């Protein structure tokens, strides 16, 4: 439609018009391709691109829906573990399903975790302790104590 | 790059791409289709060049920056409306209801609470800016005017400068803020990181940390209110709870408030004519209060007597005694001199 | 989808979209112009695909990589220049002003301190490298040349080796840092956070962290250079003080560097014709050096003496002893083999 407008007066007949119309349809296809690619540029608008977004994040997994992909990307970046004891204590309680008190001596750097042995099993206790040591400061020394 | 790719260059390229018996000629029908496709392709090249920049973290627009910071979880600041208190002067008993708007020049301001002229509470009512901005932060003594005339109200002026009006945050400000946030992250027990959270408390201004005060891992937090004056106990408690809400794993935290040091002075001085003991007393106590507010380190007896003699109304001075001594008095940490006794005799 | 459309499919699609009684004949100038326009179309689609690639930076390092990395807070560490002190030898009384230009081989250096020959300040002046890189870390007793002709100056040499010349960052190194950080999860006061802290300083390529090595609040940090090489003590000091700046207060930081393991070689071998002892010694030295670069675990006597027999110029060998023995020796942590004595004879 644009080309025929740019076309001269003597080229106003259908014989000229068919090629221009076909090319205009092709260029409409190309411009919607540009639109799709620009959507792919932004992580929120990119649906299929979220996979190699996660690949940039160096985390790989089969995924259901793009909203969860975006949620996982947002969780992956920042989301720094707080220095607060309470957050980690809440996570430990969620794993162990039992309240845990802390008797920490800054002079001793000593951290202690007390919990009912009946509530939480051996394997999940070990996994929670490994996660804690992954998060807990290296200098600080923690100890998990099961209540008999 | 795409700047090199242009109408003429790609046009000639496409013409070369076609092996045909028709000699290339200006204005040819086939030449016409080729030229149109090349024009639109050059436009598309320009679009690609633009989306280079638009895809970058910098040089973004309002929506672009908004999306980026939402991905980062950051949110830009729209600003705050200015807040102040004005005085309504007019017929006594006139009631100005809530929601009334007062205009100073083209600026628009609204009255929060109902105010009655001549009422027991007074004729002063807080007034909030209708919109955000520095322009709404009007200074003191501005003759506000009602947009809608109210019978019994004549003059509206603010006895205090309007404050709280903040502008819309710019893109560069938020970009630099995000870059700083990424560059500097919250750490466990850094002195600056821990002190910043204490600085969030309104009452205190200066914060000091004394680690190892009771062994390893022992942190002694030192605070200072307005010009290093002791804050109230409830302020100390709220600061303690706040820093505990951000404290590292297993710290021992003690908040230390500044202490005052009482000062007793006594001297036998000669007063200038036309001056009484009370006048020289008040002038010298104000001067020495300023000195205490600016004294660094220990007390200097010679400086104290110098500020004494420099005080107006002092013909001569003698027998100057401070806290039972004439020697320089050591000031320890968290200690500020406090004027308590002034024994002046002629 | 850029990859979905290919040259011939869209060519045929464009040909089909032409609805004319004109027969679509292959080799026609019409088909040729369709081919040329489709050639430009394939170019633009491929460039769009490349744009997507450059936006994701799965390969082909780009400025986009640097900017996205800066988004995540990671920033490229340019590096530092070498530092040292040189001795000025020449006529007494000559003054070497600050900023004097001296060149040794291709590298260029600048005098840091204005030094006068024969003065009580001595003839030694500090000199800092003018560029970032390890090449400027010159050894001791190297002779330097004046770029500008100064009367009364004869010799310039350094009493000690030059250090501080950290190498310039490489894009691959930054990419590896970003990727390992992606697997890492830094937390305020975390072992991975400490590892990142160590990685921040230039010259640190491999980081080892040992929690509770001595127990309560005890930090053991082991660092490595390129190819698990030892680092200068200045770099160690900079890294540890930086960590202390960022570390929580209270833990005891301990930073160490790998140390070499000396080895002595004693053997009797039959020299080949046209080969001398020095040539085969140097060739085996290169072989053992690259093997030690590739070694891990323990030194294997059989492997070393077999790479010796495989060396050019080696016909037959006998009574080969490493440190006087033929037994494999464990290469412990923070320890690397070091060639000390080579004893080859016929």
């Amino acid at each position: 439609m644009k080309l025929i407008d740019k076309l001269p007066s003597f080229d106003r007949n259908y014989i000229v018009e068919e090629i221009q119309g076909a090319y205009d349809t092709e260029l409409n296809i190309l411009k919607e391709d540009i639109d799709d690619t620009f959507n792919q540029l932004f992580v929120d608008t990119a649906t299929w691109g979220l996979d190699m977004w996660e690949d940039i994040l160096c985390i790989e997994k089969k995924e259901l829906d793009f909203d969860t992909r975006r949620s996982n990307i947002k969780a992956k970046m920042r989301s720094r573990g707080t220095s607060t004891i309470e957050v980690i204590k809440s996570i430990c309680e969620a794993y162990t399903k039992s309240e845990t008190d802390i008797k920490v001596y800054s002079d001793e750097f000593t951290f202690v975790l007390s919990f009912i042995a009946n509530n939480c099993d051996y394997k999940t206790l070990l996994d929670c302790s490994d996660m804690i040591e992954r998060v807990k400061p290296a200098h600080l020394l923690h100890y998990l104590e099961p209540i008999i | 790059m795409y700047s090199d790719q242009t109408y003429e260059v790609i046009k000639n390229r496409t013409l070369e791409n076609i092996n045909l018996d028709i000699y290339k000629g200006e204005g040819s029908f086939l030449n016409n289709m080729v030229s149109g496709n090349n024009l639109e392709l050059s436009k598309i090249y320009l679009e690609l060049s633009k989306m280079h920049k638009m895809a970058f973290i910098q040089d973004t627009y309002n929506q672009f920056l908004d999306k980026r910071v939402n991905e980062f979880g950051v949110y830009r600041k729209l600003g705050t409306e200015s807040n102040g208190e004005v005085e309504f002067i007019g017929e006594k008993g006139t009631v100005i209801n809530n929601g009334t708007i007062i205009s100073y020049r083209d600026l628009l301001f609204v009255v929060i609470k109902d105010v009655t002229i001549g009422s027991e509470e007074g004729d002063n009512s807080p007034v909030q800016a209708l919109e955000v901005g520095k322009k709404y932060n009007l200074p003191t003594n501005c003759e506000f005017k009602l947009v809608d005339n109210i019978s019994g109200v004549t003059k509206i002026t603010n006895t205090r400068s309007f404050e709280g009006g903040t502008d819309i945050e710019t893109d560069e400000e938020l970009k630099e803020r995000f870059y700083k946030i990424q560059r500097n992250q919250a750490t466990s027990g850094n002195k600056a990181h821990y002190e910043e959270w204490a600085l969030e408390v309104d009452g205190v201004y200066n914060v000091k940390v004394y680690p190892r005060w009771d062994g390893p891992g022992t942190v002694k937090v030192l605070i200072f209110g307005k010009n290093n004056q002791a804050v109230d106990t409830e302020t100390i408690e709220r600061c303690q709870q706040h820093i505990d809400e951000e404290k590292p794993i297993g710290p021992t935290i003690t908040v230390v408030t500044p202490l005052p040091i009482e000062i007793s002075i006594s001297a036998v001085m000669k007063l200038e004519d036309g001056y009484t003991l009370d006048n020289v007393k008040e002038s010298f106590l104000e001067s020495i209060n300023t000195y205490f507010r600016d004294i660094r380190g220990e007390i200097i007896y010679t400086k104290v007597m110098g500020i004494l003699i420099n005080t107006t109304g002092v013909h001569d001075l003698s027998n100057l005694l401070i806290n039972g001594s004439t020697d320089n008095i050591t000031i320890n940490e968290d200690k500020i001199p406090s004027v308590t006794t002034v024994n002046f005799s002629e």
